[PDB]
């Protein structure tokens, strides 16, 4: 599973991507997992302050994943 | 619309673009665009909507110019600190293009007021900084079927979406439902604001293809651009 | 560099960005950037280099402001028609940010002159409109190892590359060797010019990753962005 | 062969892409071919006024291609 991290997510967790194993069902399962790795991780992937796309399409924290699934975590932005 | 001779000269570089021509220029001249937020995004976008010849701009913001804004809101200046952003912007905008009509509205509007106001324009640019007004704008735009060109920027991240509110197209809540001071680098606003101006012009003139159904995300830190597709959420409160 | 109190306030939104901070702001304040071409790209880029706080800008252009420019060169105005673009730009730029030093050079320089001039800056923005001067700039930048932030725009197509001239990195001729009025949509210049400002700031402050080794291509017609990798050409006349 | 066309190339030839067959050796062989289809084509893919990337990397008109090769034709730009 290509999970990619963009913008502030990337900057916070220090990696643009981590080829992981396909052991995750969904997106809200992944997020949880990855958030537990560290406070840096938790802040970066903090629920509410995050957006997720599965395979180039944006999804809710319930879409599911599979080997060959690219998952991208990145911040929403409401400033301007 | 008809263009004067002086206008045709001013707008020559657009007029000679292929599928744009006089008609496209005329279309801009006849448009009424509402720009909500004359902060960073608004300044960046309005400047080119103005220069480009969008004939009628309504500028809506409740806030005044502060010194901190001057790092990125380039229509404003030290001399306009304390003035309502819509006034400082209007003055700058009229100098960028004295052929256009510019209507500043220094207010914080309610939904009833936005409904009237949104309906009175051909297109709305959302250049605000908070999801409450963004959702309000999306609600009014959806209701009236007035396309919304939505831009956002913070830090080193920008995003743009065009909502044309067609059948089957997601609305902004389709997006905002997916989520629940910070700095902002100056040029970021330029990129996203100019993209808003571009998509706006494209919509107003029916030129090219709008960035609807996707979030265009610009990661300035790495200079990358990702386009994530946006799908309609079945139970979107607004468009569901 | 040290920032005054008024500067720290003005630049607060950049100063509070994570790896930017006072040091990054100070870095901008201490930079000397040469912007070649104060046309569409130059106006769009300089405005944010200025607002952002790049302390010293040298503006180089040989041409005067014309009415046709006003469709997109928003620093210029009807009242400055006939003036040297560098002067109209300087006047506008000083109002965007009165803390910066701006040096207008209204001339068409030769290679000997560009060599001196390029060497005297930390970074050059290429905002010109012809491959001859672009190659000249690339040549001088390569020689002196002064990073070049290269932008181009015509029609509905824009492009950006950063040349940092490291070992193994392609130069601009690596690109221009691959090839041998037209309109231009106003906001296009905004997008690319702002991207130039962004990459420039990033380089000057060592912030994030520059768009070197690639052409970032923006297709405004479809709002798509493609990044094609640029490789060094073994026999590039300049860097080969 | 995904040959993609961008910006003005696309606008001139009226297609964003044409899945073609892998019957081309290179890039200057393709260009020639495609240019001969029509004046619109010739102008769009006119030598000198064109840039080519093979597989996300920019190449001279001599790089070679193969099935699975994506080729992109698009204009250089020197204005500003
Ligand atoms: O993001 P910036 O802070 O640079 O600009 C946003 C701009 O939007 C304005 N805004 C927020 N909410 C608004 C509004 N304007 C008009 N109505 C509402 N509800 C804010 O004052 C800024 O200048
Ligand atoms: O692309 P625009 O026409 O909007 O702006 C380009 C700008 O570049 C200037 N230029 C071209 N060649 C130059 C130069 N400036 C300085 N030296 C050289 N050799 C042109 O006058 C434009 O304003
Ligand atoms: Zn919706
Ligand atoms: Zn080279």
């Amino acid at each position: 599973i290509k999970v990619l991290f963009f913008a502030q997510v990337r900057e916070l967790v220090g990696t643009d991507a981590t080829e992981v194993a396909a052991d995750f069902p969904t997106v809200e399962a992944l997020r949880q997992h990855m958030a537990a790795q560290s406070d840096r991780w938790a802040l970066a992937l903090e629920d509410g302050k995050l957006l997720a796309a599965v395979n180039q399409t944006l999804v809710s924290f319930d879409h599911p994943l599979t080997d060959g699934d690219e998952v991208a975590f990145f911040p929403p932005v409401t400033g301007g | 619309a008809e263009l004067s001779d002086q206008e045709m000269l001013r707008y020559n570089r657009q007029i000679i673009l292929r599928g744009f021509d006089f008609d496209g220029q005329e279309a801009l001249k006849d448009s009424r665009v509402l720009i909500v937020g004359l902060g960073g995004l608004g300044c960046a976008a309005s400047q080119y909507l103005a220069s480009a010849g969008v004939g009628n701009l309504t500028l809506l913001d409740f806030d005044t110019v502060s010194l901190s804004n001057l790092q990125r809101q380039t229509l404003h200046s030290d001399a306009t600190v304390g003035q309502p952003k819509v006034e400082s912007a209007r003055d700058a905008l009229t100098r960028i293009n004295p052929h256009i009509a510019i209507t500043p509205v220094n207010a914080l509007l309610d939904d009833a007021e936005l409904a009237a106001l949104i309906a009175e324009h051909d297109l709305v640019l959302d250049c605000t900084d908070n999801v409450a007004v963004r959702n309000q704008l999306n609600a009014g735009c959806f209701a009236a079927k007035v396309p919304l060109v939505s831009g956002a920027a913070i830090r080193m991240e920008g995003q743009i979406t065009v909502f044309t509110y067609q059948d089957g197209e997601p609305c902004y809540r389709c997006l905002s439902r997916l989520f629940g001071e910070a700095g902002v680098m100056a040029p970021l606003i330029g990129v996203i604001g100019s993209l808003q101006a571009m998509e706006a012009i494209k919509m107003l003139a029916g030129y090219g293809k709008p960035a609807s159904g996707k979030i265009v995300m610009y990661d300035a830190m790495t200079c990358q651009f990702r386009e994530m597709k946006l799908m309609r959420n079945p139970g979107c409160e607004v468009c569901g």
